């Protein structure tokens, strides 16, 4: 959940340069971003998600 | 032989870089996620690392019981003009939402399925009569075997059916069924019908639901009090906990992350809008 | 026909062990052993038919 | 008798 | 290989069919399992099963779509997109059961100034949402199985409120995959993106998967294909661009059982 | 290999002395403590010590159930205008003072916690109704699970979360629960905050309480009467019990001198003269 | 998987032993065996550098 | 007396100018603007405990006929390996007269004391941005 | 290699920072010496050094410059320009002595329709001209030290007439490579071109070199980085084209003697 | 089998 002492702190991405295209190409597009765990991860104490519901 | 409760690799040691290796840079396109750990891209100390993933076993994901349902029956005066009330429910998870949403990762599974049942009573009418304890009587009635139609009829005989005789106010009932399917596992998802229309035929004659497969695909479980009528009513409801034990599951899927419409994998409108606003470049 | 496991001890106060007897025909019967087999995400995480080597290249 | 895991 | 060879470079041959591809990324093998023929110790149905071999495990194209700024996505499911090909659909139609693997090959070409991005998903069981909200688990037959033309998705829920005549058909929302998860993990299904600058087309070897070794292949689809853009297609400056998507696909190591008369579907 | 329950140390005999060893003069500026034993400073006898310490090990220290919040739920009539009651409380062994003074002897702790449940229930208006056994739930939602807002909510259905089912008039339940702290060891004092306020930002948005460490430690247990409402109401209280077993506990503090004012190490004005008044010279 | 040990007599009417047997995977559910170890409170009654012998001046 | 646990950062960090120690407790009444300190009672430890018992931690005495300083080596102690040293402190030193300065017959004596400490086998993960705390 | 590997891409790591590139042309490693920590028969100081290792050898990014047309390039001083630079800033102002090799890594890419070729120089002791000619050697140590923005190159001489307030700046010009030599020999000092049709980056690895195995980096740069244009900027038929260069440097087996209160320089 | 302490 989101709490100030177990912070994981910030994510974030830059131009280095900056996108450089020639002539009759687009100008602008779009890039994708994929997060997945690695071999080291893991969780634990299983509780009840907020991610679904059944009101009434 | 590598086990659930086993701990995660280690954390090596790795230093500086200037190679032709680039583990940074890959290619998402060939349907791969690429293998990379910490000392890929950083400087890394060595860790001995003690973390298990023994939580999250799929034995240990479900290892709890959920709730599937709530089956209400009475026992009314016998001067009433209605009808004592038994329940029929047909066996299903997908009357809740919460075991199901997590079933549903997967797309098939197998299971051995325990059943506990809790229950419990109160007064309807603002009288002052009592009732002596009651007992229950909840019948599992496989598709094919008659049904209760009272809750007083031959049936309840329970010569072949299985049922469990329930007293009010001990320890919850508890059953074990094995792996109970007539695949050769569970089918979360069907994507088809259980009848093909055919040309020579009427419309009406071959139409099925879609993603239907067995119209009673598990039968359904018959509950009755079995005193007799009292003169002060009682009304009581009949919890079932399913839990799958002995589990194993194949083909995983996106979870549901709209709310649940009916049995099959439909949604509502004015449902779809899941998540919220927020900025690109705000933390 | 006793079967003697380990527990893995996480806080402490040799090996500790619990014992367990199955009192039923039907495995269905059972309880969950919890003694539980991991895998490699490979079927999952890496599908290509070319095996990956992550230090180069992924398209060549 | 015993089984040892 | 220093004699030249390249991941991006293959060849796929299958009967009398072959495909060339000179900008693939790869290919993947759903849950690492080629597909197999049903081995004795898990067959069920006892009659000598029908294996038409090259005649039906071969590469059939269907029609070719076109995808532009205003695509939302299309789909297919298997067995249905192959009911109407050759010897194939002949062996589905006049047998009770069937099974098949496949290996399933998008095309999709354009050029070095050109710029998208499509998901190419294999979705085992790929039930798709009704459009209606007045009854659940209605869409017909009919609309359910398009054969060779697809279907296709939509940015837009939209409830069939004609309760008199109702379309009874699909409404696969995009976002939500069809079926009412988000589309962001639809990457757990056995997948392959066609990105235009670095490849041209998708290649899955998909084996026959199911919770019996054997069923009806015409009350049921194994396998869905769905195809999505990920990232909108660009050119140059062109507001109205235009470029096509082809798939071919190959049944695989098909057996059948049950064999009668055939079976005469209606279709629409 | 020194036991808790081994006999201490025997005495030796010893006679008189006339010498430079000097055990009586020591300089506790040092920062010790003189180990002195009687045979030091006057003539003892032999004697064989029989006496242990086992009483006083960690382990027996804190083998006792000590109450750590009392959870009022209640089940109502259904016409009443006022919602049913039921119980939610935050985790911790804070709310009552005498388990929460022995632990904190300590800075730091491990142990296996074991919690025991007594449940007690009354009638409340004078009419003369019944009420049917009652079976309560006590569901611990941990931090990030949905909470209850109504008895009868979703939240109930436990897919999860665990839950007991408790049986009026049965034995107090009971479960146990390993060391689930997300640091190696418990923290009795925490010496800082949860969040560093930065120039650039708002002393609002900077800001946290002192001595907090996560706003939600641990999460909360629910309690519900799962019985409907019933004509007569019927008001009940569940008593939790907490035992440390399997204990280990680091740096030894002085104990809590004055009341107890908050979670925190906080006084209140007026509690500061625990101390009575005596004569120096007077025995 | 039975464990013996024995108790420590007190008030009499050999060794006499109870008996020990786990129920539960996990060790959490174990009762307290209550066999502890004492350890010398030197760390907190002599934390100094230099040794202490008590017959010599603490001061030299 | 109004709000627990509300002594602010800045308050609770007073950096090397450390705090003092009072004889007395005295509620702060400023409810609109509270001062958000601490109210350390010297009997009382300044955390509701005895201060005759303070010697179970680790300490020594100047005791000015003896000796002219205490040294103490702490180890880093924690319920973690490693953790936010701008968040949290680890240890806390505090000096209080056991017994009261004196000197021949002045009434009003003064003697200097002065704190001089080495940070022993200490390391960091997590390198970023410096950070620029609210320290007023 | 037969496995993919190339000469035209790496990757590099240093502490917590990664860079990639995929249009190198090879790396150079200045003299062939790669950076070392001082040997004690080369010893000097003879107090414990201070080495930083992660907290400074890793790579910091200078403010990105921009290249057009009429550009005649920039300079830079190491240490100088990495002197606000995280920990290894620190580092170097709280000690009285301290030694640092380098990897510089200049950041350039553009389009296959567009021209242009920077000569990247890493020139040891980089004396650079002033612009007087009524006082010789009369830079001033703010002016010689810009920090991380650098300096520029000019295609004009031209002497500060100002003699009651002089600028005391360099004037250093291009042809003469700042110091009186010509560009075209720059090559006989460690380089590499970015050639815009065929690399997008330069990378040098400099050994710490100096007349002393240690010395004072707040009065002393022992490198100098100096990024001229070869061949001019040119894209398609734009008049006024730009692209950016960015440089990231990273500190490697630094090493500091001397440790004091800190170093408060008069910097403007 | 069994222990013995
Ligand atoms: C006396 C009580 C006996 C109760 C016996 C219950 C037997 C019926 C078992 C039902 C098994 C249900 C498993 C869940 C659902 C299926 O996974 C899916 N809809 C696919 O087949
Ligand atoms: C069905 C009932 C399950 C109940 C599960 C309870 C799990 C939560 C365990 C809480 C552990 C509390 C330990 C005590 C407090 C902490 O020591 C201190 N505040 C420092 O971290
Ligand atoms: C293997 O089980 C041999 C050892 C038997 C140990 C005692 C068994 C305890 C009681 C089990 C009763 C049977 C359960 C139906
Ligand atoms: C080791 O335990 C072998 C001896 C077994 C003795 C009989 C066990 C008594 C019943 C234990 C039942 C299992 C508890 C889950």
């Amino acid at each position: 959940i989101d709490d100030s002492f177990t912070e994981g702190g910030y994510i974030s991405v830059f131009y280095q340069t900056r996108i450089v295209v020639p002539l009759s190409t687009p100008r602008e597009m779009d890039i994708l971003g994929f997060v997945s765990a690695c071999n080291d991860f893991s969780v634990r104490l299983l509780r009840d998600t907020t991610h679904i519901e059944q009101k009434a | 032989a590598a086990t659930s409760r086993d701990a995660l690799p280690n954390t090596e040691a790795s230093g500086p870089t200037h190679s032709k290796e680039i583990p940074a840079l890959t290619a998402v396109e060939t349907g791969a996620t690429n293998p990379l750990v910490p000392s890929d891209t950083v400087q890394t100390r060595h860790v001995v690392q003690h973390r298990s993933r023994s939580e999250s076993s799929i034995e240990s994901f479900f290892a709890r019981g959920a709730c599937v349902t709530i089956m209400t029956v009475d026992n009314p005066a016998s001067t009433t003009n209605k009808d004592k009330l038994f329940a029929v429910w047909k066996i299903t998870y997908k009357d809740t939402v919460q075991l199901r949403r997590k079933l549903e990762f997967f797309t098939y599974s197998r299971f051995d399925m325990e059943l506990t049942f809790v229950v419990t009573a109160n007064f309807t009418e603002t009288n002052n009569g009592h009732a002596l304890n009651q007992v229950y009587q909840i019948m599992y009635v496989p598709p094919g075997a008659p049904v209760p139609e009272k809750w007083d009829d031959y049936t309840w005989q329970t010569s072949s059916n299985p049922s469990i005789f329930y007293t009010y106010g001990t320890a919850p009932a508890r059953i074990s069924v094995p792996y109970v399917g007539i695949s050769n596992a569970y089918s979360h998802f069907y994507d088809g019908f259980s009848k093909v229309p055919l040309k020579d035929q009427s419309a009406a004659l071959g139409d099925s639901l879609y993603g239907a497969a067995s119209l009673n695909d598990f039968g359904i479980l018959a509950v009755r009090v079995v005193n007799d009528h009292n003169p002060t009513k009682v009304t009581s409801k009949i919890r079932v906990y399913l839990k799958p034990k002995h589990i194993r599951v194949w083909c995983p899927r996106p979870p549901r992350a709209v709310a649940y419409y009916g049995p099959g994998v439909d949604y509502k409108d004015g449902t779809l809008t899941p998540l919220s606003t927020k900025d690109l470049t705000t933390y | 026909g006793a079967q003697v496991s380990s527990q893995k001890v996480g806080a402490h106060e040799s090996t500790i062990n619990y014992t367990t007897i199955n009192y039923y025909r039907d495995s269905a019967s059972n309880a969950a052993s919890k003694q539980d087999f991991s895998q490699d995400p490979s079927k999952f995480t890496e599908p290509i038919k070319d095996v990956l080597i992550k230090t180069a290249p992924m398209l060549n | 008798g015993s089984s040892s895991t | 290989e220093a004699c030249g060879y390249s991941d991006r470079v293959l060849q796929l041959t299958l009967g009398n069919s072959t495909i060339t591809t000179q900008e693939a990324a790869n290919s993947v093998v759903a849950y690492g399992r080629w597909p197999e023929y049903l081995r004795d110790s898990e067959a069920n149905p006892v009659d000598q099963p029908t294996e038409p071999d090259v005649a039906a495990c071969r590469f059939y194209t269907l029609d070719t779509v076109s995808w532009t700024k205003e695509s939302r996505g299309w789909w297919w499911k298997l067995p249905d997109a192959l009911r109407d090909m050759g010897l194939f659909g002949q062996n589905m139609y006049y047998h009770y059961l069937g099974r098949s693997g496949y290996t399933v090959h998008v095309q999709c070409n354009a050029s070095k100034f050109h710029q998208g991005a499509l998901g190419v998903f294999a979705v085992p069981e790929m039930c798709l949402a009704g459009d209606s909200n007045t009854t659940t688990m209605y869409t017909s037959y009919q609309n359910a199985n398009p054969g060779e033309k697809g279907g296709t998705f939509t940015g837009t829920f939209t409830p069939d409120n004609n309760q008199t005549s109702p379309a009874r058909r699909f409404c696969p929302v995009d976002y939500l995959l069809g079926n009412g998860t988000l589309l962001g993990n639809a990457f757990v299904f056995p997948h392959q993106i066609i990105n235009l600058r670095t490849n041209n087309c998708a290649t899955l070897v998909l084996p026959y998967v199911n919770s019996l070794s054997i069923d009806s292949m015409v009350k049921h689809n194994n396998w869905g294909i769905a195809i999505l853009p990920l990232a909108p297609l660009n050119f140059a400056s062109e507001s109205s661009p235009e470029i096509p998507i082809t798939l071919t696909i190959a049944p695989m190591c098909c057996e059948f059982n049950g064999l009668r008369n055939i079976t005469l579907p209606r279709l629409q």
